[PDB]
């Protein structure tokens, strides 16, 4: 979770409501198409650019201090 | 001059002995606050710290606490000599008397 | 359970178990005054002060941010002896080793002093992180005190004392409640209570004793697998 | 913000099972982490 | 008395594999609740020798769980019948433990014991919690030399008859052509006489065996038949680092080839460090062997016994959610995710604690 998505979750408080109460548990193609489309937290919703970014500035950071530290 | 007590910024005091009376009583408070003295009652003037579960490095925390209650600065060419409360005793009183003729402290 | 089966594994050119002097080409070798006219060296006889004015600087910096706490000074020392007592406890003969030992030890508490005096040491940041976790926890103890509240670590002694007495009144046959005994009572409560924290005790039936608890279980809508795929 | 569950299954009980709540917390305390350094920054940026 | 209490039978010749029924010592556990353990010792072995290794304070594998040592068919007590078919034993065990009111139970053995509890598994899986099969692997040991001794002196004690040979006669017949000490009390002490003194003879079924064995095909117990399957469940094999009967080198690929699960050595395979001796098989009887089978053992039982394929431990279970399979379940209505798998009670089927559990919960609500 981020804030830019709860921001989504503002915008769409009411996409919620008709998607999630009234849609989700209808019957038949109605019913799959809002659990399909079901608004939340997402599913894998994880970044790996964001992670990637961290894992080489650290490994980066610490070539710095060894190199700098004469 | 503050200093932490428990969480507490707590004003320090400093003491002058000036006396050889006084200067036995500190150092046996002292020796008998340090949580690695052994047989606290059984220490005396003619007292080997080694005898009271203190080495080397023990009786550095107890010169840094003279610094602490006397403002003395104590150098490390002084501490190693310091295995005895006869040490203290003698220390401090050549110091009142180096201060008290030169009137300056001794070289740190 | 596995023990090494190499006779030679602590074998080295310079004999057995030697990480003092290494056996190396350019050994060293004596001068002679006579025949020497000048030389280059670093050796000097200043690593005893300097090992004395090393331990009084690391500790009197670290007190800075105790904020008096005594229990932790104290603490603090023994850990601080435990690392200046190395040389004279270990297997190594730190008296022979290369090119003196003395200056090697005292060279490198020098460097660990200078990160002490920035207090970016990790045995501060250690310190500080392993005292606030356990204040938390007193802390804790005590606002339950002071409310007349019951805390979990009174509770189990008052359980342990309790269960003692019922095993010993029926040990009539032997008096000898051995430290053993004594000892699988505590754990075999520490284990239930230990599954406890994580499954509490609802009913009669004590911490961690629904079945229905171990049936399938599934994510809630509100917190999905947010590191992988589900399906 | 409260979101709209559909209500298909029931939730795990947060004193039963705590671990299942914990990452979303957790995450946000990193990104904190890295504000106080943006602000702290801002001396030496400007 | 209490701890130790071993049901009491005579062994019944039966024409039909269906109707064998099984016969061994029940060890209870300290504890009220506890799962069952089956055990399954040597062939021809006692089930008494077994008992100071469960019986230990210092190893306390009962603090974990309730053990059977079972004997099956043809051997100690339980019934006779010619055949050795790993299907018809197996279906043995499940007629005792439906009798004994077991839903479900770990299995062990050890040698020939561990290929019973390992078929057991693969068999009857669904039932099966885990095996531990020690000095054993699920393989054709016709011709391993350890193998060969045991199937000759099964043939020479052919040749003894009780009713005309004299007590002085058997031990000397022993000495002679059984050498292996441990192999030989262990028949000597196999020797009982029928109430009345009327002869002597083995407990275990000497004919019925020494066919079995000395026929050497696919039935024979030295041999591990493709017919056998593959076992699901959790499996762990200890075994000796120098062991006749399970060479480190090429006996450990068996254990990958039946058993599903089994990920490799250091994880579900170890050998324990010993000299080359020919009485390592025999673990219970060193106290250096058996220290590491027992730690192992409790280590079995109590992390890795009856946990889910797709779970590392039993600290995953409630904490750890598998990956579904799409279109795996009835409801049409069923948004598929990751989810924990269920993890019954050890007995669910002869008690009622489902019923009583569920009650309870109604009252907190
Ligand atoms: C200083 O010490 C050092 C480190 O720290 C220790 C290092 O890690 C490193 C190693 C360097 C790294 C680990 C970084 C690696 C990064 C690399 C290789 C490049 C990464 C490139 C990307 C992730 C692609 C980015 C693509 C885009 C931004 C284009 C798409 C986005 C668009 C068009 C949005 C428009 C953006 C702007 C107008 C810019 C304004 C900025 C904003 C934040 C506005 C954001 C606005 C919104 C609405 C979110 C070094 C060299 C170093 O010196």
């Amino acid at each position: 979770m981020n804030p830019i998505q709860k921001a989504w979750l503002k915008i769409l408080e009411p996409v919620s409501y008709v998607i999630n109460e009234k849609m989700a548990k209808r019957t038949g193609i109605i019913g799959k198409l809002g659990r399909f489309f079901a608004i939340g937290p997402r599913e894998y919703g994880v970044h790996p650019i964001n992670r990637m970014f961290i894992f080489m500035n650290r490994k980066y950071m610490a070539f710095q201090a060894v190199a700098l530290h004469r | 001059l503050t200093q932490y007590v428990e969480g507490q910024i707590v004003n320090r005091n400093q003491l002058t002995l000036k006396k050889q009376e006084d200067i036995e009583q500190y150092v046996l408070k002292l020796v008998r606050g340090y949580f690695r003295t052994t047989n606290k009652q059984g220490l005396n003037i003619n007292s080997v710290l080694q005898d009271h579960g203190l080495d080397e490095f023990d009786s550095i925390e107890l010169a840094m606490q003279v610094e602490e209650d006397l403002g003395y600065v104590i150098s490390a060419e002084t501490i190693p000599v310091l295995n005895k409360v006869k040490h203290f005793v003698n220390y401090i009183n050549h110091v009142e008397q180096f201060k008290a003729e030169n009137g300056k402290a001794p070289i740190a | 359970g596995y023990k090494i089966r190499n006779k030679s594994i602590f074998w080295t050119r310079a004999g057995w178990k030697n990480n003092w002097h290494p056996k190396n080409f350019n050994a060293p070798r004596p001068s002679y005054g006579e025949f020497t006219m000048g030389i280059r060296c670093r050796n000097d006889h200043h690593s005893f002060l300097r090992y004395v004015q090393t331990y009084r600087n690391m500790s009197r910096h670290c007190k800075q941010y105790f904020l008096g706490d005594k229990q932790l000074e104290e603490t603090f020392i023994l850990g601080l002896r435990s690392l200046f007592l190395v040389p004279y406890d270990s297997q190594c003969l730190t008296d022979q080793i290369k090119h003196g030992g003395e200056r090697r030890f005292v060279d490198q508490l020098d460097r660990d002093f200078e990160l002490i005096s920035y207090n970016t040491h990790p045995y501060q940041l250690f310190t500080y992180t392993v005292r606030n976790e356990h204040l938390a926890w007193k802390n804790e103890q005590y606002e339950k005190i002071q409310k007349g509240e019951k805390t979990f670590e009174q509770e189990l002694l008052d359980y342990l004392d309790e269960q003692v007495l019922a095993e010993k009144a029926k040990l009539r046959d032997g008096q000898n409640f051995s430290i053993e005994r004594m000892t699988e009572i505590a754990l075999h409560v520490f284990r239930k209570a230990r599954a406890g924290k994580v499954r509490p005790a609802q009913d009669v039936r004590g911490p961690d004793g629904n079945v229905n608890d171990f049936l399938e279980q599934r994510r809630p809508f509100e917190h999905p697998n947010p590191t992988g795929v589900t399906h | 913000p409260k979101i709209v569950n559909p209500q298909l299954w029931p939730n795990p009980n947060k004193l039963r099972f705590a671990d299942l709540y914990k990452y979303q917390g957790v995450e946000m305390k990193k990104i904190n982490d890295s504000i106080k350094n943006y602000k702290a920054a801002k001396f030496y940026i400007g | 008395s209490r701890i130790i209490n071993h049901l009491r039978g005579d062994p019944v010749y039966q024409d039909n594999t269906k109707d064998v029924s099984l016969r061994g010592t029940f060890l209870r556990g300290k504890y009220d609740d506890l799962p069952t353990m089956i055990f399954f010792t040597e062939a021809c072995d006692l089930t008494a020798n077994w008992i100071p290794f469960f019986t230990n304070p210092q190893y306390d594998i009962l603090a974990h769980r309730n053990v059977w040592l079972l004997n099956p068919r043809n051997f100690g007590n339980s019934d006779r019948h010619p055949s050795f078919d790993l299907q018809e034993m197996s279906d043995d065990v499940m007629r005792f433990m439906y009798s004994q009111k077991i839903s479900m139970a770990t299995l062990g053995g050890h040698g020939i014991g561990g290929k019973i509890a390992l078929a057991v598994g693969c068999y009857h899986a669904e039932r099966v919690t885990g095996v531990f099969s020690i000095d054993s692997s699920p393989m054709d040991q016709r011709y391993h030399e350890a193998f060969k001794e045991f199937k000759g002196y099964v043939n020479a004690l052919t040749e003894i008859n009780f009713k005309t040979w004299s007590d002085k006669d058997v031990k000397v017949f022993l000495k002679e052509n059984i050498k292996d000490p441990k192999w030989r009390s262990i028949f000597t002490n196999n020797i009982s006489k029928n109430a009345k003194t009327q002869s002597d003879s083995f407990n275990f079924e000497i004919n019925y065996l020494n066919h079995n064995l000395n026929f050497n095909k696919a039935d024979s117990l030295g041999n591990w038949a493709v017919k056998n399957g593959i076992y699901t469940g959790r499996a762990h094999f200890i075994f000796p680092e120098y062991s006749r009967w399970v060479h480190l080198a090429t006996n450990t690929l068996p254990m990958h080839k039946v058993c599903a699960r089994v990920k490799g050595f250091g994880h579900d395979i170890f050998y324990v460090q010993g000299d080359e001796n020919p009485l390592n098989h025999w673990v219970y009887d060193f106290e250096n062997y058996a220290n590491v089978v027992a730690s192992k053992l409790n280590k079995f039982l109590h992390s890795y016994d009856g946990v889910h394929a797709l779970l590392k431990d039993r600290t995953e279970i409630g904490n750890f959610m598998i990956p579904d399979r799409i279109k795996s379940r009835n409801d049409s209505k069923h948004i598929y995710g990751d989810y924990s798998p269920a993890h019954l009670h050890h007995n669910w089927r002869f008690n009622h604690i489902y019923e009583k559990h569920d009650e309870l919960d109604k009252k907190l609500n």
